[PDB]
């Protein structure tokens, strides 16, 4: 059978789907995460879109502005629309596995929704690709991806130069915050190569 | 997060060992979800975070794969410049260019909604902050407009039967990860993938560059340049957010440094020490670098140069006499509270007494706070994240390393003050300090241990569960949030690979609406705990003989 979808859980509660075509075999990964994590990845959901305050109050606007000033969504958007049937099938898989869960939650609630919906005060609702897609995006993209201090740098620079002078203050800057250090352990040797790039340490973008 | 590849020459009893740690800090429920998938091309096992559609940590058999941060600078922020009389608009190749911009409203529950604007320019999302009527920053990411890239570049690589395969796959990861391989061969690999921009001659990638337009990157750097290697001379492959290769450059963050004082050499350690490793051996090392006090080696020497003309009689000569006879490696005592060595605290206290008399004192204020951090600080929870050495700690290492370090010492640490006369200064200021809290006998010291603790909230701080659902252990342990470790052509079984991992608290989250946990909410836990671990399956006989429940869908779409 072609929509065919086998769920086998090992001793541990470990899902191992089975299925014919790609849409399929996501669908039951979706399905699966839905019975194990829906809470979870709701709350994920919320916090990569920044809409967390919704169900948990003021406490979190902050929070959610700085989420949705640090993204683009019709950027993501634009991503998944040129995405070909067959990447695109994963993002809808997964999103389509979940809403049949998510359907059997909310139509059987007093048996099957997860108790912190209950005490959140709120039920699940559907999911879509662009959803799926911003889980990665906002827990591994934005968030250990993204890292710059330069603004910061540049403050501390600027001040090392105003105690120790021009010429000292950058020569410090390369004493706190090398660009580069040849001693530092590599899990490359150099025996193997080397990094052929070399780089300006002397802010000369001023 | 580390990781460590034990190639066929290094390998006991196997042709290759892949052991993954990421760490990610610890949650209820567990930060990463277990999972298999067979059909459509793919044939896996593993666990992977927020159950993304590729995972992270697995293999299918033939090949498997792991990740850690990677931390390159693979981000740049554009200063653009502004008009009052022109509102939304920069000025980007001589002219005043439009800005993009968006409505958001922020609904509240049981509050008033409100409304913002987010800006964005062809450098990247305006910052919130540093802003004026004729300035605003635009952080700029490599990796902008690839995220989907990234994300399916980690579902594809699933499929790779070799290293020519693979690293097609890791050529369309955007992001600044650290991808590994290992095969059925003994075959292991490394590449630090991600898109890096090609900078403008004379840019200085640690700081700003004007937005105007002559300072726009060139464009993004051939996979050429990636730093990556297969089946290394060495025979492993370690790493633990260290630098990739010689002569690379590190994140721009200013609390970031690849220098000789690195953590990743614990496990460099490990791994020379014994010509081949069994998978058990190299499994052990999660133990023996999660317990391993990361200072110890750094300092201990320059604390034997300052007290080796000391008597006994001397107490700061007999504090680092205990830190000479130690292994570092602490042990919870039979109170599961405290460690049944004081060296941990030793070392804290002189260390944090160091970087106040030397670094700190060299750097103008506010900035000083950035470098006086000792790297143990913590709370009752226990830490959040992963143990390291500090910044501060690791410019004092070079200081002392003199002429050793390769890094021109602009300005003298000590100030002119003899390194010994400091040291003793700090060794003076460490034995006031505990023997005032513990008293003259260091033998029965017995100084807190850390503790960890599985957080309700995910890592954002945000709830992803009830708070009575943390889950709390007494030792703490510089390990990953989940540890895996796959074996290729194991000598002792029948098949061709083998598999392992823990998730904990365990593979479900679920509570019934009349609070019955799941069997699978915490059944992982006391396994974390003492270093155990489970098998994951792979092939159809595997499953099948392991199977617990099963359950058919019928759907087309
Ligand atoms: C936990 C995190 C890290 O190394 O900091 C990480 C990110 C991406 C892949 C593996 C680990
Ligand atoms: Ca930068």
């Amino acid at each position: 059978s072609s929509s065919e979808i086998k769920i086998v859980r090992d001793e541990y509660g470990m899902p191992h789907i089975y299925a014919n075509d790609t849409w399929h075999l996501f669908y039951g990964y979706g399905y699966v995460v839905a019975q194990d994590r829906l809470f979870q990845m709701e709350m994920a959901r919320r916090s990569t879109q920044g809409t967390v305050a919704e169900v948990l109050g003021k406490d979190f606007v902050k929070f959610d502005k700085d989420i949705r000033r640090n993204y683009w969504p019709d950027a993501i958007r634009a991503q998944i629309a040129a995405l070909s049937p067959e990447d695109m099938s994963i993002l809808q898989g997964y999103a389509d596995g979940m809403n049949a869960w998510i359907d059997k939650v909310n139509t059987n609630p007093e048996t099957l929704l997860p108790k912190q919906f209950n005490t959140f005060g709120f039920t699940p609702k559907r999911w879509e690709p662009f959803d799926v897609a911003m889980i990665f995006v906002g827990t591994m993209a934005n968030r250990f991806s993204d890292s710059t201090s330069e603004i910061d740098n540049l403050a501390l620079l600027t001040a090392l130069k105003d105690k120790y002078g021009v010429s000292q203050g950058m020569a410090v800057f390369n004493q706190l915050k090398w660009l580069v250090n040849p001693s530092a352990p590599t899990t490359i040797a150099v025996q193997e190569s080397n990094y052929p790039l070399k780089f300006n340490q002397q802010n000369s973008q001023t | 997060s580390n990781m460590w590849v034990i190639g066929k020459s290094k390998a006991q009893d196997a042709k290759a060992i892949m052991v993954n740690g990421p760490q990610a800090g610890w949650y209820a429920p567990a930060y990463t979800y277990g999972i298999g998938l067979h059909g459509a091309g793919y044939d896996v096992t593993g666990n992977t975070p927020f159950a993304y559609p590729g995972l992270v940590f697995g293999h299918n058999g033939v090949i498997s794969w792991g990740s850690t941060a990677g931390f390159g600078d693979d981000v740049d922020i554009f200063a653009e410049r502004l008009s009052a009389e022109k509102p939304g608009y920069y000025l980007h190749n001589g002219k005043w260019v439009k800005m993009l911009s968006r409505e958001e409203t922020i609904t509240v529950k049981n509050g008033q909604a409100e409304t913002f604007t987010v800006w964005r320019t062809v450098h990247g999302n305006i910052l919130q902050t540093d802003q004026t009527t004729q300035t605003a920053y635009a952080k700029s990411r490599a990796w902008d407009g690839k995220e989907l890239a990234s994300l399916l570049a980690w579902t594809h690589q699933m499929k790779a039967k070799n290293w020519q395969e693979w690293t097609q796959q890791a050529a369309k990861q955007a992001l600044t990860i650290n991808w590994y391989y290992a095969d059925v061969n003994g075959n292991i690999g490394y590449v630090h993938t991600g898109a890096y921009p090609d900078r403008q001659s004379g840019h200085d990638p640690r700081l700003p560059v004007p937005g105007t337009g002559k300072w726009d990157w060139k464009g993004l750097l051939p996979f050429e340049m990636n730093p990556k290697v297969y089946n290394p001379q060495s025979g492993y492959i370690a790493n633990w957010n260290n630098s990739p290769q010689k002569d690379y450059p590190a994140s721009d963050l200013f609390a970031f440094l690849w220098g000789g004082a690195d953590r990743v050499t614990e496990i460099d350690r490990l791994l020379e020490q014994k010509p081949r490793l069994t998978a058990d051996q190299a499994w052990d090392v999660i133990r023996q670098t999660s317990r391993q006090d990361l200072n110890l080696r750094l300092f201990l020497p320059t604390l034997q140069a300052a007290t080796s003309g000391l008597t006994q009689s001397d107490p700061r000569r007999q504090l680092v006499e205990t830190l000479t006879r130690w292994d570092g490696i602490n042990l919870l005592n039979d109170d599961g509270k405290t460690w049944q060595q004081p060296g941990s605290a030793i070392l804290n206290v002189w260390l944090t007494s160091m970087l106040k008399r030397t670094v700190v004192a060299a750097v103008p204020m506010p900035f000083d706070k950035w470098y006086s951090a000792s790297g143990y600080e913590t709370t009752q929870d226990g830490p959040t994240g992963s143990l390291n050495i500090s910044v501060g700690a690791k410019i004092l290492y070079e200081a002392v390393q003199g002429d050793k370090s390769p890094i021109p010492q602009a300005v003298d640490l000590f100030a002119g003050k003899p390194q010994q006369e400091v040291v003793l200064a700090a060794l003076e200021d460490t034995w006031e300090t505990l023997s005032k809290r513990y008293g003259n006998n260091v033998s029965n010291w017995k100084t807190p241990a850390m503790a960890l603790t599985f957080r309700a909230n995910n890592f954002f701080g945000v709830p992803q569960a009830a708070a009575e659902e943390t889950r709390h252990q007494a030792e703490y342990q510089n390990r990953g949030t989940e540890n895996d470790m796959i074996v290729f052509s194991p000598t002792t079984s029948d098949r061709p690979v083998l598999a392992w991992d823990v998730v904990a608290p365990g593979q479900s989250g679920f509570i019934a609406p009349d609070g019955t946990v799941d069997k699978h909410y915490e059944d992982q836990l006391k396994m974390y705990e003492n270093f155990g671990r489970k098998s994951l399956w792979l092939t159809k006989q595997d499953v099948e003989a392991h199977k617990e429940s099963q359950e058919v869908l019928h759907v087309q779409r």
